[PDB]
């Protein structure tokens, strides 16, 4: 509901805070490197699908341009280095998940990814295997934003990756809901993850996961779903449309 | 070949066993299935269901205990379905009632349903010295006053015929399968694999022919309550609540040449329509006299 009450309560009057809100990180992810539709097959052909993330590595100039801003700004830089410790972000992230560890959670992921992760899971049991990642990881594309205001740059780097994992959610009294532990279950995963530069700290956090529009739709739910209809009031009559 | 009474019970129940077993084997593991209410009530309500599961009873269990409770037979496109019977491919349900305009769907299936109660009344109510066997269920339509089901019984038990305390009997025992509630469940089963539950019924094989002889696939429709299976047409009611009144009435025997077939004729009402103290006595006279249609 959107809605102020102008007429009564005035307003809340227009106030200058003398703190001026400190964010470690921003929600938005900068740009969405859209994938090749046949990648579901293309990746039965490794030397095809990696040779196609390389050429368009070392093809970019908007990437290569982020890449000089990261590299100038913090030294001791390498992109092959990269997917790695991201590809390592995810197993401790995800275990954190797992153990209910908010604490450490904090730590890796990023201010926009851990309120969603962590709201909805939070009543639940929830727990996750990572058995094979199958395809390498590979970095994608990079961003950089130019805050003019703080001065602030903001870098983004994309990873995809092709894993393999067992995933249980036990309902608050214990029963299961989403899915079954002993299945390793292909999954593929577009990732953003993001650093703050001027900051003497130095921080590499998880910030999004993007879904392509043609992935594979998700597991299917155990119980039964209703949806009602729009409700009707004493006068008004139901209408349908074909 | 020597066969014990409670043998031949096991079998049967265990061929049905494997039946199911074989069926839900099929590993669907889990598919949705979308259905819709076309019904008046909540028009423009959806359902996501488990394909070969889930039942239109289940999707009675969203909306209240009164269409779990009021409902006997369901209407999906072009089909009454029954209620414990689980959904193929993506559906529009209707749900049916004793109070409907056009009822007559239900009525059809209420005397089959009662029919097909008297025949555990009736099998199992004779001395193992003797042998019964269970013809077809004639349906009569139902201005006809009452359900009438088909049995030969063994040749020496051929001269004598019912007492009214025999008759009041197999009502008192009809009425004790009402009081413990039994659901009514429906398999599909091929012709192959019906052939061999019935076995020593000549009746029951035969028929099981020309029905699945009529329709090309060779299909065979079974209905198991509690012990007791018997194949018929159509859908049947859900639970065995629903019957209030029972009465075995009168029975008759019909004599052809090759065969002695004696009429069980019966009247029900359900727990919804229950009529007055008098109304059934005067239902119960018209239930006497012998009842014919079969063609």
């Amino acid at each position: 509901f959107v809605e102020h009450a102008r007429k009564a309560g005035l307003v809340i009057p227009h106030e200058r805070l003398e703190r001026p809100i400190h964010l470690a990180c921003t929600a938005g992810i900068f740009d969405a490197y859209v994938p090749p539709e046949g990648d579901a097959r293309i990746s039965s052909l490794s030397k095809e699908g990696l040779a196609q993330r390389a050429e368009r590595l070392k093809k970019n100039v908007a990437s290569q341009l982020s890449i000089r801003k990261i590299r100038e700004s913090d030294p001791n830089f390498k992109i092959k280095d990269f997917p790695e410790k991201a590809k390592d972000i995810f197993i401790e992230a995800h275990l954190c998940l797992n153990n209910s560890d908010h604490d450490r959670l904090h730590t890796l992921v990023t201010e926009n990814c851990f309120p969603d992760m962590v709201w909805d899971i939070r009543y639940k049991t929830v727990r996750w295997s990572f058995v094979e990642s199958l395809e390498p990881p590979q970095v994608v594309q990079v961003r950089c934003s130019s805050l003019m205001n703080q001065g602030n740059i903001y870098g983004q780097v994309t990873v995809r990756m092709h894993t393999r994992q067992t995933l249980a959610i036990y309902d608050r009294f214990g029963r299961l809901m989403y899915g079954q532990e002993d299945v390793p279950r292909d999954v593929l995963e577009y990732v953003v993850f993001e650093k703050h530069l001027v900051d003497p700290y130095g921080s590499w956090r998880m910030h999004g996961k993007i879904i392509p529009p043609w992935a594979p739709p998700k597991q299917p739910i155990l119980k039964t779903v209703m949806i009602p209809g729009p409700q009707l009031k004493p006068w008004e009559e139901f209408e349908e449309p074909q | 070949s020597q066969l014990s009474p409670t043998e031949l019970i096991e079998m049967q129940n265990d061929l049905f066993n494997k039946e199911k077993n074989r069926q839900l084997s099929l590993t669907p593991r889990t598919e949705k299935i979308e259905v819709k209410h076309v019904g008046k009530t909540d028009p423009g309500t959806v359902f996501v269901m488990n394909k070969n599961i889930s039942t239109p009873y289940s999707c009675a269990m969203h909306l209240s205990e009164w269409y779990c409770r009021k409902s006997i037979l369901a209407l999906v496109d072009g089909q009454p379905w029954d209620m414990y019977k689980p959904l193929t491919k993506s559906c529009e349900i209707k749900f049916l009632t004793f109070k409907d305009d056009d009822p007559g769907e239900v009525n059809k299936a209420y005397w089959r349903s009662c029919a097909m109660m008297m025949g555990c009344v009736i099998e199992r109510a004779f001395k193992d010295e003797y042998v019964v066997s269970l013809v077809r269920a004639p349906e009569v339509p139902v201005i006809a006053g009452a359900f009438c089901y088909d049995v030969v019984l063994d040749k020496r038990l051929d001269e004598w015929m019912p007492t009214k305390e025999n008759l009041h009997s197999f009502t008192k025992d009809a009425r004790a399968l009402i009081y413990k509630d039994l659901p009514f469940e429906t398999l599909e089963v091929e012709a192959k694999v019906a052939l061999e539950i019935f076995q020593h019924n000549k009746y029951k094989l035969d028929f099981i022919e020309e029905k699945a002889s009529q329709n090309p696939e060779r299909i065979v429709k079974l209905h198991r309550f509690g012990d007791f299976i018997d194949v018929s047409e159509g859908p049947l009611i859900p639970r065995t609540s629903i019957c209030f009144q029972y009465e075995v009435s009168a029975v008759h025997n019909l004599q052809t040449q090759s065969s002695l077939v004696r009429r069980f004729q019966g009247l029900s009402l359900p727990v919804h329509l229950r009529a007055h103290f008098t109304i059934w006595n005067k239902l119960l006279e018209r239930s006497r006299k012998m009842v014919t249609e079969d063609k």
